[PDB]
RNA sequence: UACCUGGUUGAUCCUGCCAGUAGCAUAUGCUUGUCUCAAAGAUUAAGCCAUGCAUGUCUAAGUACGCACGGCCGGUACAGUGAAACUGCGAAUGGCUCAUUAAAUCAGUUAUGGUUCCUUUGGUCGCUCGCCACUUGGAUAACUGUGGUAAUUCUAGAGCUAAUACAUGCCGACGGGCGCUGACCCCCUUCGCGGGGGGGAUGCGUGCAUUUAUCAGUGGUGACUCUAGAUAACCUCGGGCCGAUCGCACGCCCCCCGUGGCGGCGACGACCCAUUCGAACGUCUGCCCUAUCAACUUUCGAUGGUAGUCGCCGUGCCUACCAUGGUGACCACGGGUGACGGGGAAUCAGGGUUCGAUUCCGGAGAGGGAGCCUGAGAAACGGCUACCACAUCCAAGGAAG
RNA sequence: GCGGGGCCCGAAGCAUUUACUUUGAAAAAAUUAGAGUGUUCAAAGCAGGCCCGAGCCGCCUGGAUACCGCAGCUAGGAAUA
């Protein structure tokens, strides 16, 4: 139950964390801020990623991703993966050549921000999207709304 | 291909140049300016197709190597400079000072103004930021800047600068029941009153004009230029007025006037 | 094939001269050809050598270490006119430059000045 | 002549693919630095839009950051002792963008007893005299040490940092990018960060 | 024009198919008077080419000492025009063809807030406090002159010759302001007392940019680790900036004195900000035939996490350490394509069907792969070198592609 | 949005999201459909048209208009699924 678990101190960059510690600063009480910002089209910042404890350079909330450009949306199907999770966004293509649909599916893969408990298989998911983050992740999770759940025995 | 190019064929020019088909294979290739290539309109093709003072490009040449051409009172010396919207040309040998305007139809019309009011121009404002040292800046509509102006004009403002002088001259805040002309689109060339700016987070305003004439037409934002408050242009204002005639609207006012 | 400088190989190498090195004028910016050299070891494989005299040893060779060929083409900047002269300062530079007697056999005769620089 | 794009990856579904062109100029080679410690070397290569990189070759010095009191002077860098990333440029001494590296404090130990009117580097006392007692006395009038002695409620440190200055030498890390700018700049570790890279550096 | 007729039979009615028909697009036969717009070595062979050419370029305004032209209009700076050469810009555009290439290119659509950008413009161009400045230095080419070569746009030595080439480099603005420090302020609570200030002598530093870290919340955007300002320093010698430049029509006050002070229009240079050209790259959606191609990738990066490495910038883009994952019958992977992608063309009741190598845009390649210099722009072939294959001149030495 | 007045009408909550439809933006020209025009007619073309009284600084005018699928951006409609 520690964050230094990398051979690196992981650090958000910005906020200052030496930051004089004399007699004055007593050290029975221990602080430091906890760096967020605000994207933009009104999506929150959830509890847990700005009190929380995490450390993360990708999450959108608190770290260097600027995300903007489209939203889509899916469904998760795949959470292995440490901070990712594979999300399979599936629609209905449309032939003229027989007037009638067809079904046709390809799956994606987006940036599980830390910030979250349950994220569990089958979940709708709201993404956004921002500059590339990996090989095949570019996208990154924003919000989780109910799925697979509200009532689990 | 290894680089930019520097030709242009005749049929990716744009279809309101009005180019002849046979003359040739080439287009005019505008220079690098402060108005972009599909916008602008070239000194050349305005003298040798539309004012035709000319006959060839030679022709074009041997009047401005003279140097009696000022495009915004400069005295330009190239054949194929960009020209632009809220322009004032000025040939000061026999007193010409056209202004260069989108007509009802889409296409850039040539109209006389007084010597008089040719002394400025009108420029959309794009982008102010503060510069180095505690000064603002701005830009304009085309590639100008202006280096410490009056704090009330904000973005997609309409400035005036007045030529000879180069300092601001007039502005007009961006606000509704005001009137403007759009400079882009399906509908450029038709001139109109704000209903309201209209928004989008994130993605293209696109915003919601009335004409004079009670149509509601609407593009989006980045092609609205403001000469208007109330409705009083603060430039002269050619014939059509920017108002667009329907395909019945100009056959009875074209077969009415042939006669 | 020349002789260059520093390649101390008695036989015939292959260099690649770029634009500054010697024994090649190239053609363009930034182009290096590989062309053919020799040397700089001397042997009995030259069809001519030069040869630069640096100190007089005997006697008047006819021709050689006589008959001073008169510099021509003299100085132009104002430094190398203000290298020869002694011209102290405030002297009036430009009547003191070197000139030359014109002596074509179909015009007449005429005196030419340089311009002038710096 | 090293590629960079990614024609040379295998694709999403794991299925190989097969490259439609040369590679371009826009690929730039890409050799490694390898910045080391001795004199200062610096190489320069022209690179697209005409602008030149100072890729370092070797360093002696840096520009490091104290940052907490806003102390920013020279020091010379001693020895690297510590590289997060690879474990083979450590024992080779090779400075990186966050590799540890160890580097005196007499260029911190000058302006801290010039500032602050503290013994710094110094332990037992009797040899203090010539010019190493008169960095705080210098006949000071009333003005002067009315406004030196209310700082001395600023001028507490933590003694695992100051234990080091007894000794000489601090370990800092390097925050620029030396072999693509030029320097070896960076802040100094402090706080519950040296007290883990102290114990990192203990177990290895 | 939402169209059918001749054949299985001794006949009839069918399912069926053959043939006929009408296009439009190649070849070919026969034939041919006029006149107007006129496709054309792509189909096989992205096969090889003898030759001759398709890229250079002076403005009054970067350098004239070619006597090569000037009436040397005269006791000396140049009446200028000028051949060549140095420099600056191009030669990375056009143009040719379709071999690659099956989520690739490409078509939209949406970004670069993850970045570079010659020219054009529009702004910045005494913001810096520091003994040649009325201008500091060394060559080099054209040329006088000796040559070697069997030979090529082969070039060596010697004479000197300029700069907007290459370096260096300050005067003046510039008087100082500003925070930092600190022997003098005593006029105040000195009354055993302690004060609260302004004044400072002193000694540091003062810009744009680069780089590190820090305070704070003008102008900011659905949105910032944005921009701007303050604190503390650096400032790469194969070293960032603050014009040792060239003309044109001449003038102002000339008062230290017949000597120095001052002015116009230019023409180029010019780090940076923005535009313009664009390029790169990311997002979403969209492609032919095949299962006699059903499991594929992962030592060897396969997918993801850390932390760096160079890179113009995002990132397995590499490396190291980790994680054991990823894609699939909604057709992956593998192969075939006589597949460049598209805007289109023919066809036409409507649904479609087939082609589009080709003049427009986007991509690829200049015999096959690979590697680079110079440039703002190249993995350039009317640039270089290596290998492969084909191929020339030759006096056998080597040149040229 | 003309510390609590009224003729006030928003920033917003979009309270299961989509599938479907509707309108509006943006959709390079050429070409196809097409509007004007005795190229002598026509394929074509983007031009042409009208009077010397020498005023004839020569006047008027054309060079329109749709079709640009699917997928995204928009404000609606909520039967059907």
């Amino acid at each position: 139950a520690d964050i230094q678990t990398e051979r690196a101190y992981q650090k958000q960059p910005t906020i200052f964390q030496n930051k004089k510690r004399v007699l004055l600063g007593e050290t029975g009480k221990e602080k430091l801020p906890r760096y967020y910002k605000n994207i933009g089209l009104g999506f929150k910042t959830p509890k847990e990623a700005i009190e929380g404890t995490y450390i993360d350079k990708k999450c959108p909330f608190t770290g260097n991703v600027s995300i903007r450009g489209r939203i889509l949306s899916g469904v998760v199907t795949k959470m292995k993966m440490q901070r990712t999770i594979v999300i399979r966004r599936d629609y209905l293509h449309y032939i003229r050549k027989y007037n009638r649909f067809e079904k046709r599916h390809k799956n994606m893969s987006v940036h599980l921000s830390p910030c979250f408990r349950d994220v569990q298989i089958g979940d709708i998911v709201t993404v956004g999207e921002c500059r590339p983050l990996s090989k095949t992740v570019r996208f990154n999770v924003l919000k989780v709304t109910k799925a697979a759940g509200t009532k689990k025995q | 291909a290894r680089g930019p190019k520097k030709h242009l064929k005749r049929v990716a020019a744009p279809k309101h140049w009005m180019l002849d088909k046979l003359t040739g294979v080439f287009a005019p290739r505008p220079s690098t300016g402060p108005h972009k290539l599909r916008e602008c309109l070239p000194l050349i093709i305005f003298l040798r197709n539309r004012l035709k003072y000319a006959l060839t490009g030679d022709e074009v040449k041997k009047i401005c190597m003279q140097r009696f051409i000022k495009i915004d009172g400069k005295v330009r010396t190239d054949i194929t400079y960009p020209a632009g919207f809220m322009d004032v040309i000025s040939i000061d040998k026999t007193g010409e000072n056209f202004r260069l305007i989108y007509d009802t139809k889409g296409r850039f019309a040539v109209h006389r103004i007084t010597p008089e009011e040719a002394k400025y121009k009108l420029c959309k404002v794009r982008k102010i930021f503060v510069g180095t040292k505690g000064i603002p800046h701005l830009v304009t509509h085309d590639a100008r800047t202006i280096r410490y102006p009056d704090p009330l004009i904000k973005v997609n403002d309409t400035i005036q600068i007045d030529l000879e002088t180069g300092k601001i001259t007039d502005f007009i805040k961006f606000d509704t029941g005001n009137l403007c002309m759009v400079t882009g689109g399906a509908n450029l060339g038709r001139i109109g009153v704000i209903t309201n700016r209209e928004r989008h987070p994130g993605s293209f305003d696109v915003v919601h004009v009335k004409d004079a004439n009670g149509n509601s037409f609407a593009t989006r934002l980045s092609n609205i230029f403001v000469i208007g408050k109330g409705n009083k242009p603060w430039i002269s204002l050619p014939r059509g007025k920017g108002i667009r005639l329907t395909i019945a609207e100009e056959r009875d006012k074209r077969l009415a006037a042939k006669q | 094939f020349p002789m260059k400088q520093g390649v101390l190989t008695h036989g015939r190498v292959r260099l690649l001269l770029s634009k500054g090195h010697s024994c090649y004028r190239p053609r363009r910016t930034g182009e290096r050809k590989r062309k053919s050299v020799r040397g700089c070891i001397v042997d009995a494989n030259l069809s001519v050598l030069n040869l630069v005299i640096v100190k007089k040893g005997e006697k008047d060779i006819p021709g050689l270490t006589d008959t001073t060929v008169p510099r021509r083409l003299g100085p132009k900047r104002a430094s190398r006119i203000r290298k020869l002269f002694n011209l102290s300062k405030e002297d009036d530079v430009r009547q003191y430059v070197v000139r030359k007697p014109l002596n074509k056999e179909g015009k007449k005769p005429r005196t030419k000045a340089p311009k002038i620089q710096r | 002549g090293i590629s960079r794009d990614n024609w040379h990856k295998r694709r999403k579904t794991g299925g190989k693919r097969k490259p439609y062109h040369k590679k371009r100029k826009y690929e730039l080679g890409r050799p490694a630095a390898n910045t080391k410690i001795g004199p200062r070397r610096i190489h320069t290569v022209r690179v697209r839009g005409g602008n030149k990189k100072y890729r370092a070759l070797r360093l002696d010095v840096g520009n490091f950051s104290w940052g907490s009191e806003c102390c920013t002077r020279k020091t010379r860098i001693i020895d690297v002792v510590y590289n997060a990333s690879n474990n083979e440029l450590v024992r080779t001494k090779t400075l990186v963008k966050n590799c540890i590296v160890l580097i005196d404090s007499t260029p911190y130990r000058q302006w801290y007893e010039s500032h602050y009117a503290l013994p710094l580097g110094r332990k037992k006392g009797a040899k203090l005299t010539p010019e190493e007692e008169e960095i705080l006395n210098k006949k000071r009038s009333k003005k002067i040490q009315k406004k030196y002695d209310e700082r001395k409620k600023n001028a507490k440190i933590s003694s695992l940092l100051e234990e080091q200055f007894q000794q000489g030498k601090l370990l800092a890390c390097i925050a620029s990018r030396p072999g693509q700018c030029g320097r070896a700049d960076g802040y100094v570790l402090e706080g519950k960060e040296l007290e883990f890279y102290l114990r990192k550096i203990k177990a290895r």
